[PDB]
Parts: C-alpha cells; structure tokens; sequence
C-alpha cells in the first residue's frame, strides 16, 4: 500500500537541495539521506504511490546533469519503511534471520515478498555501502515463521542472481544476538 | 527609467553603484544574453571619488575591471551567477548586461526581494598598467574584495 | 583575525606524534585529528597568526619524508574556527545556506568571506573526505542574510572553479531540520 | 595463555552465519565483528588456545569459497584480548606509546611481546581497515615503562620489515592524550 | 614636467594629444619596457569631446582601445614600430609606454626631427559592447584611423 522511492546524485550540496524540494513537493517521510562514496549522494523517501510518484518526478527533473540513477518501488509492505530509516523492534529471540542481496533494490523486493508470505517480524534493513553495495535484511519470528521468510526472500533475489547468502539462525548466543540487534 | 538597487558604497577610492533597467540590444552580437529573451539590464555604476588613491581623476569611470555578479531571489531561495560585460550607452560607459527574470527557465528569478553581490578584481588581471616613480606614480591595486546590495525586483521595465 | 593550519602526513603514528610536538610548541587548538584514507593523518590547528606559522613550521620542519601537504589561510573570520571543529548554536531554524567547494581551502576562503560579507550565523563546515576531497559551509539566519552569505560564498569558491553547488533553503522540513542540525 | 583467531569471508550473510556458529562451536568471546571494503567480513574470536583452534577450524571448513583469510595466534598476552574488543582502563597519563605496524597480525604479535616485555599497561589496538590494512597499539604508564614496550614493539615489527613508525610522547597536551585514550 | 609632441588633433569625438616624458616602472613587470633600458615614456591622451557619437562623457577617458605607435626620425631615415598599453598615472588614466631613443641599439633615434603616428582602432575589438537601443542606445564606432604629428626631440628628459 505504499512506496519507496530512491534518487542518486553526483553532488552532495544538490542532494540535500533536493532532499528539501521534495519533501516539500509531497507528504512523504525522509528514510535516507547521507553522502555515498565517492562524493555522491543518496535519498529514500518514502509514502503513498501518488506522493512517491510526483516527488521523485520532482527530484529527477531538478537533478539535472548531477543525477546518478533514480528508482520507484511501488506496493511495497509498511514494515519495510521504518526499518530502512531505522529499526524495528526485536523482542523475540526464538529465531533470527539474515538475508544479503546485491543492491537495495533486490534487497527491497526479496523482504516485501518474504514479509507478505510469513509472520514473521522485520527488524531491519541495512545498506553497507550506497545503493549499489551489498544489502541485507533482518527478520526475527518463531523458527518455522523465519525460515518461510527466508526461503521466499532468497526465491525472489535467487530468480534475479543477486542472492548473496541466506542463514536461519535458531537461538542465536547472546554476544551475536546483541550484534543482530545493535546492528 | 533606470531602477536603482540598495544603497551605492565608497571603496578603494571608487563608488560602486548597481541599477536594473530595460534589456538593451549590445554589438557584437552572440555575447550579452538577447534582449527579447532576458527581462531585465543589470548596469553598475564605478566612478573614480576624491584623491582617489590609483591616480583616478574624480567622476571618471573605473575601467578594465573585472566584475563577477550573483543575484538571489530570498523569496525563492534561487540564486544564478554571471559576468558584467564593459559597455557603452547614452548615459555613458559602464559595465552592463541582460539578465533573464520572470521569462528565467529555471524559474524562482521573479518579482520579489533580491540580493545583489559583485566580485571585483584589480585590473591588473587585465593587462592595465601602473607608474610607480616617484613624480607620477601611484598606490597599489585594491586586493579583490565583495559588495552586497539589497533590492526588491518590482519585475521586467 | 584568527589563522587556520593544515597538516597532512602520510603515518599515523607520526601524524600523533607531531601532534604532540606542534601543541606543545606554540599556543594553538586542536581543531581536527583523525585518520584518513587509506592510511593517512589529517591535522588542522587554529589560533595567531604568528602562533600557526610557528607551529605549521615546526610541525612541517618534524614531518620528515611522511609530509603530504602544508597550509595556512590568514585573516580568518573566527566564527569559522569553531564551525570546522563542531557545531556553533543554531536558534534560528527558519532559514539555512548551504555551499558545497571542491577542497577544504576553497570551502574555508568562502565561509570567511560569507561571515564577514553578511549577517548570517555559520553553522558549521564539513569535510567529507579529506581536505582534497568535497566540503561543505552550513549558514543559518534570515532569509535576506542566508542569500547574500551563498552569494558570496558561491562567487569565492567559483573563482578556483571548485564550487559544485549552492542552495539556499527557507522554511526547511521537520525532517530536513534534523538532517541539517546533525 | 590465550589465543587470537581472525576470520575474513568475502560474503556479509556468511560472516555472520560463521560468526553464530563459531561462537556456539566453543567457549570463546567475539572481539570483533564488522562488514570491511568493498563488501568483506571480518570477524575476531578469543580465549583458550584449544578453544580458539577447534573455532577456527570449523569457521574455515564451512567457509567455501566464501573465505578470504584466517589466521590464530598463539600465546598471546591476556591484556590484548580486551584491548582489541574495547579499551583498557588507564588512571595514569603520565607517559603514552604509539607503534603502528602493517597487518594486524604484525601490530598482535608486536603488542604481545611489548605486554609482557614491560610493566607498561597496554590501552588499545586498532585496525584502522581491516586485518590486513595498517594497525596501531597503545600502550601507558611511566616514562620508563613505555620506552620499553615501545622499544620491544619495534623490534618484534621491524623484523618482519612491517613497523611503520614509533614515537615515544611524555607529557602529552590535554587534547592530545585525550584523543589518543578514546580514539 | 611633459614635453608636448606637435598639435593636437580633433576627430571621431575624442581629442587625441601627445606628450613625451621621462621614463616610468610600469607594473607588472616584464610587459612594457625597463626604465633603465628606456630613455623617454610616450603617453597618449585621449579624451571625449563635447557630444561624443560613442555616448561618451566630455573629459572621460578612452578605455579599451588598440593603438599602436610608429616614430621615424626624419633626419636619419630610421624608423620604429610598437603598441600602446593602457595604464594609469597621477595625473589619471591614458596610453602609454616606454621607449628607447638613444640607447636604441639600432640607433638613428638620437635628438633631431621626428614624425609620430597613431594608430588607433575600435573599442569593439576588445570586448567592448555598445547598447543599441532606441532609448538608451548609440551610433556607430569610428572606423580605424591614423593620426600625424610632427615634433622635435631635444634628448631624454
């Protein structure tokens, strides 16, 4: 029922000059904003197709030549959204899972399916290194809850070839559970 | 019909005075932005005050100087740059050009309150020369140094 | 009335060992000390004129073969100072200025003249990597006084053709305001 | 008494995989674990000698292709442990040590033989880009003391061509010491 | 202390004048001629007449104008060429640069007769812009002209 949107700049400055425009141009909620290497940078806003639509319309057509790439994930699950601008409360321990896919894009994709498909909780998304790096989802659930989510986002990265792992960890140790957390 | 912008200032044994007018049609050609597609014509005004310190005789115009300028609308928050080209017209010479406002594709240059800053260099970058002897030499070369001037664009005259 | 200096060194253990050396030579604060990549020390001190040529001397006279590079900037407004060090306060959020230059040298000569050339409060300035690679001036006041502080900070940087972008922002989001104050 | 074993994988998903499974392998404490450039995993165990070996034996069998490097250290000074992981407490400020070295591995051993070389207490070591980029150790307490640690460290990385730089800094500024303490 | 160099000349709305006088450091250095290597600096005064064509203002000096010198000593038959730089002075802006007579290596530039011509040309060969307007705007730029005047050099002053 909503979306997220992603715009890539060459200039820093412009990044956050757009950042403004379009938050301004719609009622959509900032998820990211930071400077990627080696001097771009990167904004994920998020909010109703039609808002996400016309701000990254906005943002494209103000970009100018300092436009690096521009993408719209629509129907995307509600659960992703906080968990890409921060993180999604983890009190279950039964079981842990962690997903790494090539890009954020695949990454997006794989988590919306594996959420859809299970109840199990997605406790965040994190992007090692821009949009174009490696990425990685996390969930937690019962076990046969964590697995399904597994199994469906590594189906949906696999089909594309950009699965990196997948691991279902069960009753994780407490010095990695708190790095799974923290992280 | 020349519209004046913020107050004029005393410097470097000059005063520089900055006013927008109807854009003007400039020879050579290709150079200074057309005047059917620019709105408005920034002139500044450099005039040589008293006992100025580069020899200047008072109330002659400042010559070979180069000057930079950068109008921002503080309404829209747009802010565009550019050169002023050396030019001469009925009222005398000075250093004018044609600058695009509400007919701006870029848009946010309209009617409003505007911020005017030049950047002034020595015209030493440009070749001009200076004695220095001791009967009919003269002082330095002002270093490069910035004005600011407000003004509201009341839009194209 | 205040100076900046630059130090650059190619160790890490020296560029902390001629950290010690320059502070106890003359009086000067730390302004910046960290590493960079890929393995490299970035140091930047502030105070006196005569204090930061003494010390940029002392500092560079030590440095040996791990020198990479050496800079002073004079006549320095010193509301700069404590903006490239941290953060000054910001109790107006109405309005902020943003100008981002190629090089630390060219971002540091514009927010001095757009302090000095305005009455806009300079939040802060940034580094993004190195003092070879983007930075960034943060202002903050009234409209009228952020454009004029842009305008001239943008004509100061575009004179070395470093500027890559100017945006003066009023009326910024709830969510742009925290981006802009962290 | 102790033991350090390193572990790098070329996958962020297997790294934390291995890292679950090494930790619930053995009795050992995770010192270190973060994604390293461009897309890399890094990941550092300590504890017995026996414990440390059966960890990264199992870490590297189930690795695949997916390893990149490994590496245990043996007999190593109880004080590195911490010292890796955190920072040591130091009440004195007397006098500090800084001996940067290439490869963690060198910066380990050189660090391992300063402690017990020495009365001097050893603050910290950082790796500042992975195990294999430059490393540095730090090292406090009196005048004498650290002069030797840092003498001994010397020796131990410059036999292998790896020492980068020593410096002896007494009195250090306030600003400085500080800096270096915290790092 | 000028020596005057033959009559002045009215043409094109400037009164163009010539004056010889002792040498003069011109800077920067390394583009007019050295003091030390120079006998007398040649300067031309150049100044808009009463209802100038160019819209410039009686008394202002002319920027931005190519004019090049050419002085032949009548008596001897040697004849030298050269340009002149715009720089200003105490006594205000004008054209002028150093010139070697009798420490001319070629020599024949010694005390005697000599006839000096201007050349001088358009300012729109060097940038320069004129508005073209119905209101503010103005004729034409003279076409390219040589001016003559005959004097007799009484040795470096």
């Amino acid at each position: 029922s909503q979306a997220i949107g992603i715009l890539e700049l060459t200039s820093i400055a412009k990044g956050m000059e757009l950042g403004d425009a379009m938050l301004k141009s719609a009622n959509v909620d900032l998820l990211v904003s930071k400077t990627i290497s080696p001097g771009k940078f990167l904004l994920m806003l998020g909010g109703d197709i039609g808002a996400i639509q016309q701000a990254i319309e906005t943002g494209t057509s103000q970009a100018g030549e300092m436009l690096v790439d521009s993408l719209v994930l629509a129907n995307i699950h509600p659960s992703v959204l906080p968990a890409i601008s921060g993180l999604n409360s983890v009190d279950k321990r039964q079981a842990v899972g962690i997903v790494e896919t090539w890009s954020v894009a695949a990454c997006i994709s794989a988590a919306d399916l594996a959420v859809k498909g299970s109840n199990v909780t997605l406790v965040r998304v994190h992007m090692a290194f821009g949009i174009g790096g490696k990425c990685y989802m996390v969930v937690a659930g019962d076990v046969l809850d964590v697995a399904a989510a597994v199994a469906t986002a590594s189906l949906a990265a696999g089909a594309k070839g950009l699965l990196v792992y997948a691991s279902i960890i069960p009753r994780p140790h407490e010095a990695m559970w708190r790095q799974m957390v923290e992280g | 019909g020349e519209v004046p912008i913020g107050d004029p200032k005393e410097l470097n044994g000059m005063e520089i005075a900055a006013v927008y007018l109807q854009p003007i049609e400039m020879e050579p050609r290709g150079i200074d932005l057309a005047a059917s597609l620019a709105d408005i014509h920034l002139e500044a005004d450099i005039h040589a005050l008293k006992n100025n310190p580069n020899g200047f005789p008072e109330g002659f115009w400042m010559p070979y100087l180069t000057i930079a300028y950068a109008l921002a609308n503080a309404d829209t928050g747009a802010i565009k740059t550019g050169t002023l080209m050396p030019m001469v017209a009925d009222d005398g010479p000075h250093y004018g050009a044609n600058i695009a406002m509400e007919k701006d594709k870029k848009g946010g240059f309209g009617v409003g309150t505007y911020a005017l800053t030049f950047l002034i260099s020595n015209p030493e970058k440009q070749g001009f020369g200076r004695h220095v002897d001791e009967e009919t030499g003269v002082g330095k070369w002002f270093e490069p140094f910035v004005v600011t001037y407000f003004f509201k664009y009341t839009g194209t005259p």
